[PDB]
């Protein structure tokens, strides 16, 4: 698990890539939180 | 389309298996309690798997091989094998006056032969129904008198409908080929072919 | 205290234990309160006792302050509010004199 | 851009082998007092002066990338030191420190054959700064295998003057915050926490509340 | 912090090798009427009974961690069962049951 | 994919904290949902 | 990493559940963004 | 449903196993504490697991196995073991008289024997419960006139009822086919079947 | 641009292939249903892959290999290949008197031979339609006096236009080097290069 | 309880070891400078790893083996070995005559003999200290008169309480089985079980 | 601290190397460019790793290694080594006379002889300065009278003080042993220890 974290952190921009993927093809984005 | 053997071309007596492997494959779940009881599971189809090796083989005979598994390829059909060493006969007579009665269901047969059979199956012998493609073992047989009962492997596919017939020799697996994407093929020094072989499934 | 009982349970329970530094575990199955408290006789513990994997981190930046502004509703303005606030000197010279302002209410 | 001397440019374009050294001040954690120490380091295999002064060499062990774009952002590096230096574990592990600022700057030197320092930035006449900031937090990862070995690092993290994007830092009408009260046995008085030295005189606001 | 017997963190201090059951008590889902049946069950390789209570064995393959922290949270859990056995699938695959509140101990 | 379906959602946390390390460089925080 | 970019955006839909777990074992969903 | 051998089936040697694994699995969860502690737990049961080998066998007494695995599979019942290693009849005497009282639990079995048996167990020797399929093995023993005690590995799977009886002679592990999902046998040219092994596991 | 061999260059005799493998590719996408019906579909061409091995060479037949495969490198055209093992003119006649009418497509042609030709194909035989680069192989062949039918493997690429003619001899594949991005010799101290071999791909 | 040996049972004569390896294992956190040095620090504790291998074993003395490794399975205990090479005497006298004064720590022990023992220790003998299963080699010795001193490897545990006595001869190891999870063992035709060996680890 | 070896201890030849592997490592970051330029930058330092293996060894010289390495360990050293196929004195005469100026930096040294040293240095030989462990190696030399140059590999890890000295003869490296971790020695029942090697990498 904590070579997942370790990973994970140091490879963070491409999930929030994905995330916003899927939130774009529902229709949705996280800059909605950066004006919030 | 029944396969090339030297029974239907037995010129070509390089053409006969050097070796086979008849594989039971029979998926089911298990699962490990902690109480030490397996519990196990039959689901999905048991299904025949076959393994073959040729000898080296002469270019003739090969082409012939390789034309008969292209026109396979090409047709899309199924390929049908009998195994020599089952095909060694015990009954015979005329398998159409037996008799079958409709509704039998599980891994027991039971059948009327009037009398007209003539010797007896051996545990580990091959039967087949007429009317379906499915093969299975004997387990085990039992007499009385022209009645017969028989105990299968595995568990009959099909409810008998009652006009079935049985089939104890000459029985053909019909079967599909998973080779054959990268099939291919090396001509020795010698003037020879060397480790064709085939991976056969059975399909339903 | 007062409560709109229109909020969610899980929202008002939360104000409440945020506002006197309460917290509830269910940990041993009974549920239990645990507000935090300056003890004279904690468990102790050596390095020793662990599995020896321990990791410190420490995040002055965002969470450290020096001075703060609290507001509150007080009856002595009408139920208006009023506005406390205050530094800290000793805190702001550790600081290399950089002002840093807490906001509550 | 900023534009590079043009012989560092000639000579990067020629020679194939290349020796960097990476030079770190940093000021100490943890100055109770306004007046700091400074540290000095080096990732390079050996010790390097520099306008005399002199950086140590082996307890760097690596340094991140770093990377800004057309947004603003807070540009963030961390940069990694033995776990073992006895010392810099006492660095980080006094309770009475603080350091919610203190400065770093990272110059980045090629390093040419016979061990001077090329001047590449026309300004000064010497090495490119690769970063420059302020800390913002720290960690130490202890990893103790059953067997074989095991490891210890430090980690320091740094970042731009934007690194709490909530600060606020106005004004406002109110005279304790104007003048900085706090209070001391049993009165206010201005302190400190006026932004300027001035405003502790001003009674202005003082009205404001009531009025 | 529980307060534990003594003699217990002595054992526990001394001996190398434990042996440790797990021990659940379940309400049935989907009773229709209000009173409902309860089932016991371990994951201990041998029945066990506690209270006179007999808790069945084998039925049980594994059980999550359990984490808490000072905010609050819903403390969640989840524990398996083999699915091969007949009975526990038709427990869930009745279509009169509900179950929105029936109650655990572990 | 299912076997990285079952593993994400066995180490769901660290997925979290990486997102929270993008938003805050950027200067944001999931946390706006928590009073949202 | 270019790798794991490929593979999380042909992945993404795992992630948006791993990250919807964690969001509501605390209380939060990410369709407040969806109303938002 | 005894596994054929030699002594059911002295006509057919090859039958006999060239060689046999007997594995104890006792599942436990260990760590190493810094402090050069040792800690274990226990959960789950411990398992017989057995590996047969055999070697190149003859049509006929293959067909024997085959009519014995299929039948097995059939009917999904279980695979009596005999081991031959410990056929020793060191105990003997009326059984059926001793009295075990109830409510022994935990691995230390005391029996009445009532000055009835003739003899003595050895460590090493296996022993059974009449009751129970569980196979278990002598750690130790002791006398006192009439009264024997025995502590036995693994734990008891039981609380005794005080119907049981010991059982120190002709015990059969009861056991299934873990492998037999894939099982199939090659045939050589020679005409002989090859590369046959089982993998069992205990099961209650 | 014939791949040099004895044919060509007797005196070079080294060149002749140690030993070839010729391969089938047939891309497929397959699945096993529960119920044991196997299911599988086709897209992508199939294509012919061929490895060639050699012995030790010496300096001269070395140079002459090398002259040719860097001039197919710098001018980016393609090899052509034979392959003795088919060498076989069984058929022959005015082939350019053959007329196939336009529109056939799909796996059989028919030929109006117009009795100009003498011999038969054989099953296995190659065959190649003189405007197109593609090899295929007789699966199976019919005569009705003048008219012919042949049924080939692979499926035809093209739809006929009528202008084709078929082609019965000296069929050369064509090919291109998929080994050849990382190409190099090895050359020991006897004076003798060493460890050449070929992968190549049919290309059209 | 203590493995049986050619010392507690000298007629199972196949019972001793046929190797064995000693393994020190010192947990170290160790860092690389990028100037060159070295570091390394001492944390967590040594301990022994000890390999043995048994010859072949007949069935009777495997029996015992198993009987004695079952029951400490059972008991939970640990297991005392003593190494026979280190077992050769060269101290010999009353060690409970020896006084040790407290508090002393670190690598360096002293003690007064009274003249009561006879011999020396060489370096690379064992040592222990009467209260505590730790043991320790000597890396050197030094007399004066009847003062020792001692520097041990690894350092000491626990401090002196001033109520130590020295132990020279029969040191035995305290330890704990790392196999115990899927120990089997494989009858061989012949009659014996070979490739029987334990990792055993010290525990404190 | 030298390792002991037999010029130390010719009575113990086992000691004697077996063979010797001398590894530089020298941590660099390279790649390609796609117009075929390389490029490469250095950080980190050169160091010297050797790897050593013994033979069979007898008890004796083995208690010898071992009172050796338990020493090395619990005093946390160095471990000095010799290397003996630089072992020629060449260079000779009152090193101590010479005068190096200081601030000399990167990898090339002026020396003022004086006159006094006679003969000279070789490519391939080894070099040292007296107030620093590091070993370097002289890629290259010139005479101009008394003045010497050399040019040597890898690049200075200090700036010269003036008080240093060079040293061409009896050059031992300070290693210590990252191996040392999970040490320990197999002892076969012909009594003679087996598998010993050692790895070590300098330390400054």
């Amino acid at each position: 698990a904590a070579s997942f974290r370790e990973f994970a952190s140091s490879n963070s921009g491409a999930l929030r890539d994905a995330v916003e993927l899927a939130l774009n093809e529902n229709g949705a984005s996280l800059k909605t939180l950066g004006n919030s | 389309m029944r396969l090339p053997d030297p029974y239907t071309n037995p010129e070509l007596s390089g053409l006969g298996f050097e070796s086979v492997n008849l594989i039971d494959n029979d998926p089911v779940i298990r699962d490990e309690l902690p109480n030490g009881k397996v519990n196990e599971v039959k689901v999905s189809a048991q299904y025949w798997g076959i393994n073959i090796s040729y000898p080296e083989l002469f270019p003739d005979e090969y082409s012939v091989l390789d034309a008969f598994i292209l026109e396979y390829k090409r047709t899309g059909g199924y390929i049908d094998v009998i195994l020599p060493q089952y095909e060694a006969f015990r009954v015979r007579g005329n398998t159409n006056l037996v008799n079958i009665p409709a509704g039998q269901k599980g891994s027991n047969i039971t059948m009327d032969t009037q009398g007209v059979l003539t010797g007896i199956p051996k545990p580990g012998d091959l039967f087949k129904l007429s009317n379906h493609p499915k093969v299975y073992k004997i387990t085990s047989f039992n007499r009385s008198g022209n009645s017969w009962s028989i105990n299968v492997y595995p568990d009959l596919f099909i409810t008998t409908t009652g006009a079935e017939k049985p089939v104890f020799n000459g029985i053909l697996f019909r079967t599909k080929l998973m080779n054959g994407d990268a099939f291919g093929s090396t001509l020795n020094n010698n003037g020879t072919y060397s480790g064709i072989s085939l991976n056969l499934r059975e399909s339903l | 205290t007062i409560l709109d009982t229109s909020e969610s349970v899980f929202k008002n329970v939360q104000g409440l234990l945020e506002s006197y530094g309460g917290a509830i575990n269910n940990l041993s199955g009974q549920y239990r309160v645990t507000v935090e408290k300056y003890s004279n006789t904690p468990l102790e513990i050596n390095f020793l006792d662990t599995y020896g994997d321990l990791e410190l981190s420490d995040t002055t930046g965002r969470n450290k302050f020096n001075s703060v502004q609290a507001s509150i509703v007080d009856p002595a303005l009408s139920w208006k509010t009023n506005s406390i606030t205050f530094y800290n000197s000793n805190y702001k010279e550790q600081d290399k004199n950089l002002d840093k302002k807490l906001q509550l209410s | 851009m900023k534009q590079i001397l043009d012989s560092a440019r000639n000579y990067l374009k020629n020679n194939s082998r290349i020796k960097t050294a990476s030079l770190i001040s940093l000021e100490l954690p943890g100055s109770t007092g306004t007046s700091t120490a400074f540290i000095y380091l080096t990732d390079y295999f050996r010790d390097v002066i520099y306008n005399g002064i002199l950086y140590q060499a082996g307890k760097v062990k690596s340094i991140s990338p770093h990377k800004q774009n057309r947004d603003l952002s807070i540009g963030s590096l961390s940069f990694t030191i033995t776990g073992t230096a006895q010392d810099e574990v006492l660095k980080l592990v006094q309770n009475g420190v603080s350091f919610l600022d203190r400065t770093v700057s990272i110059h980045q030197a090629i390093i040419t054959e016979d061990g001077s320092i090329l001047p590449v930035d026309p300004d000064t006449n010497g090495p490119l700064l690769y970063f420059r900031g302020r800390i913002t937090g720290g960690g130490i990862k202890d990893n103790i295998s059953t067997s074989g070995v095991g490891t210890s690092t430090i980690t320091w993290n740094c970042s731009n003057q934007f690194y709490d994007f909530d600060r606020v830092n106005g004004r406002y009408t109110d005279d304790a915050s104007h003048r900085g009260l706090e209070v001391v046995a049993g009165q206010l008085l201005p302190s400190n926490g006026a932004k300027r030295l001035e405003y502790q005189e001003d009674y202005g606001f003082f009205h404001a509340n009531k009025s």
